[PDB]
């Protein structure tokens, strides 16, 4: 049992590809979720024959177990590889998860795409306007820049080479358009239901040599789709950055006093440290950390921890402000910022004046799109145009904007979690924007 | 079938006292077509205070998230705040 290092996974997929039942068979064979009701399933599968089950069997009386409200777990699903601690999203359909994908926590260090190698299942799943391209798309955006594929269904297609090939050429097209190098992402021909190459290497398929994908030290190989999870490349945390840490709550505790709450997105939390909090600029000393039942010693990137401070009411703090060090790079409220954004596709177009909702980190701030600087091409940054008179589905921008509010946020090279943000409006994300400069 | 998500929400309440079975009573009153309230815990986040984690399966097309978080904060004599602790595709 050797210690592991954290990673974040996204699968994302159409409705046909078989995703939930392929990353469901990992979390079930690699991971221990809701494995009570898989043992009851496993013990009552003895009535289909005389004792022997199928995996794809067992998920399927998990889902329905699921949607009748009564399994035990949450849905933060974990699974294991010989390196990693992962923690995994089968992206749901949901349109609300557009906007948990962007400010929410746990941000993907890869992207998984199940691709299904059906023929008519295939081509709706590549579809410009599905939902799909759009995952990938903001997966990209966000700076997500390892892609494995898995062309599922193999058994459906008889596990034919050329089928596979043309999957590959046509999917690495695809992922091209989005942004990704086709060439740095292994393609993994595999069956959810029936386990091939997920865990354990296919029998039905002699012609298949192996996945492979350029990194930048050489060329890694494997045959599985865990082995291709266990390659991805160890992202580096933000633990010597200066500290920052949104706020979620700030709550009134008789006999101790202010405690606010929230996550540490960069850097470490400590008693002892002095701490600044922005927009208001308030000062302060960390008197003590505390995550679960645990009292810390330090709070570091990822916890969600509360800390004690003292001469701070809790009226002067609140959601949306930002704690960071008063001693290396202290947090600041903005005059305005200037961000890439990407529009997405929705119902509309966009002029300087508009003034929607954006949700950045923890703050909920309405944001108005001030100026219209440049218009650019996506995938390499170049300006197209300056002052375009509005923006249109699909492009990208640089937008100048000014918060109504006070707020604090980041650019994006500098302190990720702080400087990328959702714009909302009609009842959906219609924008994803990366802050590339902040007038502090 | 309809397409659904598994959501699991956290629920906070205002102070260390606050009566957290009232808090998740309210919530599980709560009643929208294609909502199916799943289990909950009561989950220390330090200094005593206690938040709510309570799963949720979605209909798609028929909850939004967004409302219904709204609905929850409604119970301002409990609640000071919603926020997703996580959510899949089911």
């Amino acid at each position: 049992g050797k210690e592991k290092s954290h990673i974040n996974v996204v699968v994302i997929g159409h409705v046909d590809s078989g995703k939930s039942t392929t990353t469901g068979h990992l979390i079930y064979k690699c991971g221990g979720i809701d494995k009570r009701t898989i043992e009851k399933f496993e013990k009552e599968a003895a009535e289909l024959g005389k004792g022997s089950f199928k995996y794809a069997w067992v998920l399927d009386k998990l889902k329905a177990e699921r949607e009748r409200g009564i399994t035990i777990d949450i849905a933060l699903w974990k699974f294991e590889t010989p390196k990693y601690q992962v923690t995994v999203i089968d992206a749901p359909g949901h349109r609300d998860f557009i906007k948990n994908m962007i400010t929410g926590t746990s941000q993907a260090d890869c992207a998984i795409l199940i691709i299904a190698g059906g023929v008519g299942e295939f081509e709706a799943g590549i579809s410009k306007d599905g939902q799909t391209r759009e995952h990938a798309l903001l997966a990209f955006t966000l700076g997500v820049r390892q892609l494995i594929v898995a062309v599922n269904k193999m058994d459906s297609v008889k596990w034919d080479e050329s089928r596979f090939q043309e999957i590959v050429k046509e999917t690495s097209n695809f992922i091209k358009k989005v942004g990704y190098n086709p060439k740095t992402v292994p393609f993994v021909p595999i069956s959810g239901w029936n386990g091939d190459n997920m865990i354990e290497a296919t029998t039905n398929a002699p012609w298949y040599k192996g996945w492979e994908k350029e990194t930048k030290a050489g060329v890694v190989k494997g045959k599985t789709l865990l082995e291709a999870i266990d390659a991805i490349e160890q992202p580096s945390r933000p633990t010597d950055k200066p500290l920052r840490l949104p706020l979620q709550d700030v709550y009134k505790i008789g006999g101790i006093g202010t405690v606010p709450v929230g996550r540490v997105e960069t850097g470490v939390i400590k008693p002892g440290m002095v701490v600044t909090f922005a927009p208001a600029g308030v000062t302060t000393e960390v008197k003590s950390v505390e995550m679960h039942h645990e009292q810390l010693e330090q709070g570091v990137p990822g916890d969600n921890v509360g800390f004690n401070v003292k001469n701070v009411s809790v009226k002067e703090i609140r959601r949306g402000n930002v704690c960071g060090d008063a001693k290396n790079d202290p947090p600041k409220g903005c005059a305005s910022f200037n961000a890439t954004v990407i529009v997405l596709n929705h119902p509309g177009q966009i002029s300087a004046g508009y003034s929607p909702v954006l949700d950045c980190h923890t703050a909920h701030i309405a944001c108005r799109f001030d100026e219209l600087l440049e218009k650019n091409d996506r995938r390499s940054g170049k300006k197209l145009e300056d002052h375009p008179k509005f923006l249109k589905s699909g492009d990208a921008a640089l937008v100048k904007f000014v918060p109504s509010k006070p707020m604090c946020v980041e650019a994006f090279s500098e302190y990720p979690p702080l400087g990328r943000f959702a714009v909302r409006d009609m009842r959906q994300t219609v924008a994803v924007g990366v802050i590339k400069s902040v007038d502090k | 079938p309809a397409a659904k998500s598994i959501v699991t929400l956290d629920v906070k309440p205002w102070d260390d006292e606050t009566n957290l079975e009232e808090m998740v009573a309210n919530v599980k009153a709560i009643e929208m077509e294609g909502l199916t309230w799943g289990a909950h815990q009561f989950i220390p986040i330090g200094f005593g205070i206690k938040k709510l984690q309570i799963n949720c399966v979605v209909e798609d097309d028929k909850v939004s998230l967004d409302d219904l978080q709204q609905s929850i904060e409604e119970d301002e004599d409990h609640v000071q705040s919603t926020d997703i602790a996580a959510m899949q595709k089911l």
